[PDB]
């Protein structure tokens, strides 16, 4: 997941003693969709993405059409 | 009295038998499947120290074979396997005339019919389709459709109307018309999924089970819910009797056949009771089928075995 979900920079400033070292690194944080950039499931703790629906009323019936 | 007695068992599988069907033109045939991958035909010798030997085996799947039906000339045999595709077999030595291509997902159930020119399919497509002999698809049922898995379909025999029995785990049993392939009506009832439908031999009936394991009984035409019944834990296959109004229920530990006039059990059929423990101490039974002659009947088992009964008198 190193490789998609982040983005990582270096750049070196000089002042007038030494240089100084900058670093950045930032996370990208898609999931639901779109672009699609990034792939759709979670990175370091691959979750489990779960709808619901839950119901019955069912009773005996001959419904003709 | 009619009650049963004990006749023997097969042996030749290493898989689950799924599905159990016999032409009535060759009743010394007999014809199985498997979660081996593989329809086995039989040579029936009448011993009883056998009862039975493979006589080929037909091989070519890459997932399981789920149903399997008889032609009406006993020279072809057709299959529905969880591989999405379904076979057309010459039952003679081999070789497949044909492989019907088209489905993203499972084909669960299959069935041939009486003029042997339509053939259906279920599936986990969520789709009912209809199959040319062919191979090509003649029509494909995708409005009004199930909106759960379709668990079986089948061909209904009539005076010449075209009419044709789906079920679904969507707890409900549709009948379809052809040449307008319309709900003809919708039956509610049964609490949890629906696993099997079968329809009587004169055709005006649907006996329904399921998760539920009681047994409903429907009216084709008058569309009228009759009774209900109360077949136990779960039944996973039904099917009539051909020479009489009797009813088999194939349950976990037995198998419970019911006469129907007047409504009772005639008796409850217990195979070996070899000690084991706990979560099902005789395999289940799954599917059960008729022989045209009515004297015997045969049983699908997740031990690997076909038992056989046999009437007494």
């Amino acid at each position: 997941p190193v490789n998609y979900y982040v983005d990582t920079a270096v750049r070196h400033v000089l002042l007038r003693q030494g240089v100084l070292g900058i670093k950045v690194k930032i996370m990208l944080p898609w999931d639901p969709s779109g672009k699609i950039g990034p792939k759709k499931p979670l990175p370091d703790h691959v979750s489990i993405v779960e709808p619901k629906d839950e119901i019955l009323p069912t009773t005996p019936i001959s419904e003709q059409k | 009295t009619e009650q049963m007695t004990l006749r023997g068992t097969l042996k030749g599988h290493n898989g689950w038998v799924t599905q159990i069907a016999t032409t009535p033109q060759f009743p010394d045939m007999i014809l199985s499947a498997s979660r081996d991958k593989t329809i086995i035909m039989w040579k029936l010798t009448r011993d009883e120290t056998n009862y039975g030997i493979p006589q080929r085996a037909l091989r070519g799947h890459s997932h399981f074979v789920s149903d399997v039906v008889i032609s009406s000339d006993g020279q072809f045999a057709l299959s529905g396997s969880w591989d999405g595709t379904l076979r057309l077999w010459d039952l003679t030595t081999g070789t497949t005339t044909r492989r019907f291509v088209g489905h993203t997902k499972d084909v669960l159930s299959v069935a041939f019919s009486s003029d042997n020119r339509q053939i259906v399919s279920g599936s986990r497509d969520k789709t009912i389709k209809l199959w040319n002999t062919l191979g090509v698809c003649k029509y494909t049922v995708q409005d009004e459709s199930h909106s759960e898995w379709v668990s079986c379909v089948r061909f209904s025999p009539n005076s010449s109307n075209p009419i044709i029995v789906s079920c679904g785990w969507d707890k409900l049993v549709k009948v379809w018309n052809l040449a307008n392939c319309k709900l003809k009506t919708n039956h509610i009832g049964h609490t949890g999924y629906l696993n099997t439908v079968t329809v009587s031999p004169d055709g005006s009936l649907c006996a329904s089970g399921g998760k539920d394991g009681q047994a409903m009984l429907w009216d084709l035409n008058e569309g009228k819910h009759l009774y209900t019944l109360d077949g136990g834990d779960i039944i996973n296959a039904l099917c009539f009797s051909p020479n009489r109004y009797w009813l088999c229920a194939a349950t976990g530990p037995s198998i419970k056949i019911w006469d129907l006039e007047g409504k009772i059990i005639v008796d409850e059929l217990k195979q070996e009771v070899i000690s084991t423990s706990s979560k099902a101490e005789p395999p289940q039974c799954t599917s059960l089928a008729w022989s045209a002659d009515g004297q015997t009947l045969f049983a699908g088992y997740t031990d690997n075995l076909v038992r056989v009964w046999q009437v007494t008198i």
